[PDB]
């Protein structure tokens, strides 16, 4: 109602407190699941979305409400993420050799980004605070760049000569980059098959929940090397089968909407904040 | 209330006075005094009355005086005094009880009870003798419309009130900026907690302001100041405004900044304190502004610079913390405190007769709700049955 | 903010007036100014943006803000159109037989809106109430609607035969469908090519401005039509040369921000909000 | 002050009476009232005024006696006994002065000037008699803790507040649903606004509520409440709560719909009055509450139609008002009113001699800052110096 302000709520301790709200936000709520193709794979069963449909009939969703997302890997999946359910499950099946990918896309949809489109044609970009990235993606993404001085000259590279520029990705499907702050920067991307925005990293995104399938702690979610948290959006499962997985998944529902919330960006009282 | 009050300390002080192998000159004025009285009251029928469960008694004085003529009393002249004092002593007890127990919107000063108002008489103005406690010369200086106060040790001014407010605050309650407050008798624990710990704040500075307004005004108040408060300094877990969920508070506790207490009257400054903690006296005011800030310590160890970093995920909330305690004040009005009895007795005797409800005070005679809507019409009714209370106090 | 949107706001009527914000909002936002590829075609030169940008500069807009965002035509811009910067121009050109076009265009861009899929093979569909739309976008719409009764029968139509049902769009890019409402509507639509979603319009998207250059007022972004309002954010020029039309906007950018907002920008570009 | 009441009425009474050729059977009480206030005051040095710019005036008595030998009133005799009144009214005007321009935390009720402590000796006892006036009265009455009573006629009960409530608002206040009111002496307008004309709201009624709560309990107060409120009539342009920007407001009127008025004493309900306007009487109250519906009207002819559009923009506003005006009332504390001149005679006393700002009262008496925060201290000094001020009216004016 008093939209665009932000006014101080006062609570009283002693308050009591209300029934539990998960049988309601379960009947009311769209979960959508993010698996990998070779899950559907192994399991090997056209009709398994209707068996755990019904299993989570039996934990509590209707069946009409719990959504199934199929992505090839973990790189095709980072390229222009759509996560548009209430809640958000992403198994994430780890890679060794993906360690870096894996944390640029946890740090994506597990953090709100507000961007705003860049012209690397036409303007030098210099990243302001340390909640500014540069977000890239698409089918493949190189970025180099030159950092330039007061007098907009390059250092260590010239701005004539792109051969010089320092590279920073290469055929990349998605990359968050994070260069010196307040220095203005030339950017070389190839613009024709991937867009660059400069982006802010807002706050968490509550509403989705990463699993990471038979690994270890290695995503970094933030750009800070100082620290590395662990929060309680991003689990981590071991696996034999992807059946086993997903049972676990059903059985601990409860669980794991307990460790996400309603997109706080979203609803009707971020209006006028960013989004509705 | 003034010749009830003469009552009673006449009766205290013939238990006191009158005791074997005294000297009559140590009781020669109480005894003419005590003959006064029974003269005063002979041929009188009273009735206390049958509200709730207190029940109907009758009360009649054909009592003869006492003796003036010995050097020294005896056993003797004890035990006559004795037989008349347990009476007047009964009987005051019995008014002081009805009086206690009823209570009136128009006019909740003036005597209640029958008793009372047949003792405000002209012909009973004779018993009137030193009006020396407390609560009679308040009484009476308030009757002459004279400036008068009563000094309470911890008085009890604070409705009960354990609240937040939230200032910054999202649905999933991890980057919440707000206060944490208990005021609670005469102490005041109030807590600023900022989760980001100001890293985003203008200068690194995160501003606390709290304000008490007290129902009645203080005066020639000693305050202790203690620069944390140790009720909002653990993890809690607390409901929500609308109690839909419950929230996690993860306190490290740094030193508040640019303490400022302000004791005002009227909207004015009276008092001002910076940083000072310790002994302060808040001379006269009605309302209590604390403001404090949260400082970012622009230098850090290692396992301080841990505790606090950039952005998100915040897991120590950094809260600093104030404590006020009123040790003792003056106030024009009557209140509880921690010395006194007089709510206790009223308290009392209102739940051992099953008194039922009346139109001023709220049920059970709760001082929390009491004080907070503490009006004209329950001042007026809280101080007459204050004051009988006091009065009874010295008898039973 | 979503624990103090349902508390009031008290002022007096007696504080005193900030001063100007125009500066602070200029130096902190964004502006993306949309034009017709005819545009740049006309102006003919490889460096206008450099040149429009600089013109910026001394209206105080720094120098990496304003952005320029091509796009063919009305039709082609229609489909999705995806709003970037914190302020958003959208030059669009006049044509006397595109108007329901452009309104359409209109109405999703200078209005909010929040939409939930639509399966018209499976499922029958109705319009609740007057903010209640289906809107459609994609390559080429071609919406044929069959009206039933309380009997799930067809009125003037078949629910077997699809050529009886009553056409109402073709080989749209957007079109907005407004059905009467209480009736379940049978839908034919080529999902191969465009995709259909039931749209609820929310309220003004103030943070999108919509210039006409040449022709007259004929927009009407609603579909009553007893009310064609036009709006602050509704601007038109008469034009000959698009070198003056870029310099009118840019002169009089306080004006068009002035009637602008910087409460409308969300998280995401897309001229809706989408729920499933 | 029953002293310095007395000296001021037999003054009085004496400008009034003592005039030439009447019976001195007229004036034989009076008389005898007048040769006890000389005898009384004859031998007694006084001093008023030494704060501000008020003089340090120095007061002898050594008058003679009026004579009681004539049976009607001669030039003579007028002009002698006018000779003394004129010293005496001179004194009682400096005493009032240098009683007025003082206050006091503590005992505000009792005197301050040195001469007025004086006069609150027994021997000046004697001066007392006929304790008449509406103030002076009420100040024995109140002395002895008896039910007081003064009468407003419109009394100044409400601080200045022009102010609105926002309760449905965004950063284009171009749909805003809320309440604007201006609280002034004794009148409260009220408008409550809803952009839309309650067109999404449930069943098209949009409740207003607004709670004003009194500094002190009227009694006997009669009231004229009217349905629409002029002042929230016409278009404006408004500062925001935060003061960053302005919106606009551009009204039309609708007649209130379920007028409820409510007056309550410690938030118990007294009196209320259900679709009635014009003059009604509150009994004893210490809050208004103004609870008032905007009903959307189900039938609009074109015009009306044309004016309230199912959605956004909205150009004509639905507002609905509400005019309260207390007439005359009854308080237990002194006022300022329509009538009296007590606060003018104050302030403008204070003013003319630069009082400095006190312990007690606000910065230059801002009867705004004083009725906000009528604390008890301020009642007893305020109605010190009111009594203080019609004391010297009865003369001075
Ligand atoms: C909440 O739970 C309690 C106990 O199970 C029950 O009495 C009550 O009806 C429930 N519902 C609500 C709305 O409180
Ligand atoms: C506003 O402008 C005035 C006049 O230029 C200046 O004195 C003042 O400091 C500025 N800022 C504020 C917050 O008033
Ligand atoms: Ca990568
Ligand atoms: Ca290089
Ligand atoms: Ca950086
Ligand atoms: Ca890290
Ligand atoms: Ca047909
Ligand atoms: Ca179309
Ligand atoms: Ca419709
Ligand atoms: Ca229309
Ligand atoms: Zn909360
Ligand atoms: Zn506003």
């Amino acid at each position: 109602q008093n939209y665009g302000i932000n006014l101080p709520i006062t609570g009283s301790m002693d308050t009591a407190y209300a029934n539990s709200t998960q049988e309601e936000t379960f009947l009311t709520s769209t979960l959508c699941l993010y698996y990998p193709t070779e899950a559907a794979t192994e399991i090997n069963d056209n009709s398994w979305k209707d068996t755990l449909s019904q299993l989570f009939l039996t934990k509590g969703w209707p069946t009409g409400s719990v959504y199934f997302k199929e992505y090839t890997d973990i790189a095709s999946f980072s390229v222009d993420p759509q996560l548009y359910c209430d809640y958000n499950v992403v198994l994430m099946k780890y890679d060794a050799t993906l360690q870096l990918d894996m944390s640029e896309l946890a740090d994506l949809i597990l953090n709100e980004w507000l961007c705003n489109p860049m012209d690397i044609t036409l303007y030098y970009y210099q990243q302001t605070d340390e909640a500014n990235k540069w977000i890239s993606m698409g089918s493949s993404c190189t970025i180099k760049v030159c950092p330039l001085n007061t007098q907009t000259l390059g250092i260590g590279c010239l701005t004539t000569d792109t051969a010089t520029f320092e590279e920073v990705a290469t055929a990349e499907k998605l990359v968050i980059t994070d260069v010196v702050d307040g220095v203005n920067h030339k950017l070389d991307v190839t613009t024709a098959t991937c867009t660059i925005r400069n982006c802010k990293k807002l706050g968490p995104r509550e509403n989705v929940a990463v699993i990471q399938v038979g690994g270890s702690d290695v995503l970094d979610i933030t750009a800070d090397p100082t620290t590395a948290p662990q929060t309680e959006r991003m689990m981590r499962i071991n696996w034999k089968k992807w059946w086993q997985v997903f049972y676990t998944v059903v059985d601990y529902v409860n669980q794991i909407i307990q460790a996400m919330s309603k997109r706080s960006r979203s609803l009707n009282s971020a209006a006028f904040y960013y989004r509705i | 209330m003034d010749v009830l009050y003469s009552l009673s300390k006449t009766l205290k002080d013939a238990r006191d006075k009158i005791v074997e192998g005294t000297l009559y000159s140590n009781v020669s004025d109480l005894i003419q005094q005590f003959n006064q009285m029974i003269i005063t009251m002979n041929g009188n029928e009273f009735q206390t009355g049958g509200i709730g469960n207190l029940p109907i008694r009758n009360w009649n004085f054909d009592f003869g005086l006492l003796g003036t003529t010995l050097l020294n009393l005896d056993a003797n002249y004890v035990e006559t005094a004795r037989n008349t004092i347990d009476y007047f002593v009964d009987f005051v007890d019995n008014v002081c009880m009805d009086e206690m127990v009823r209570e009136s919107q128009r006019n909740g000063i003036a005597p209640q009870s029958d008793s009372l108002r047949k003792l405000s008489g002209i012909k009973f103005k004779r018993i009137n003798f030193d009006n020396s406690s407390e609560y009679i010369e308040n009484w009476n200086l308030q009757n002459r419309r004279q400036r008068t106060g009563f000094t309470f040790h911890k008085p009890n001014i604070f409705p009960y009130s354990a609240s937040f407010t939230l200032n910054r605050s999202q649905p999933a309650h991890d980057n919440l900026m707000g206060t944490m407050w208990l005021n609670a008798g005469s102490e005041i624990q109030v807590a600023g907690f900022d989760y980001s710990c100001a890293i985003n704040a203008p200068a690194n500075i995160q501003q606390f302001e709290h304000i008490v307004q007290l129902r009645r005004v203080l005066t020639t108040a000693t305050i202790t100041l203690l620069p944390d408060a140790e009720r909002f300094s653990f993890p809690r877990v607390i409901n929500s405004a609308d109690g839909a969920t419950t929230w996690y508070f993860n306190p490290v506790i740094l030193r508040p900044n640019n303490v400022e207490v302000e004791f005002l009257l009227n909207g004015q400054i009276i008092n001002t304190y910076q940083a000072r903690f310790g002994t302060i006296i808040a001379r006269n005011f009605d309302t209590i502004r604390l403001s404090f800030q949260l400082m970012r310590p622009p230098n850090m160890t290692p396992a301080v610079a841990a505790l606090f970093p950039n952005a998100q995920p915040f897991e120590h909330h950094a809260t600093v913390g104030l404590t006020l305690r009123i040790e003792s004040a003056v106030c024009e009005s009557v209140l509880a405190d921690a010395s006194k009895t007089m709510l206790a007795n009223v308290t009392s005797v209102r739940q051992e007769y099953a008194i039922p409800v009346g139109p001023v005070f709220p049920p059970g005679m709760n001082w929390t709700d009491l004080i907070t809507n503490y009006s004209p019409s329950r001042e007026d009714n809280l101080q007459r049955v204050f004051t009988v209370a006091s009065i009874r106090s010295m008898l039973v």
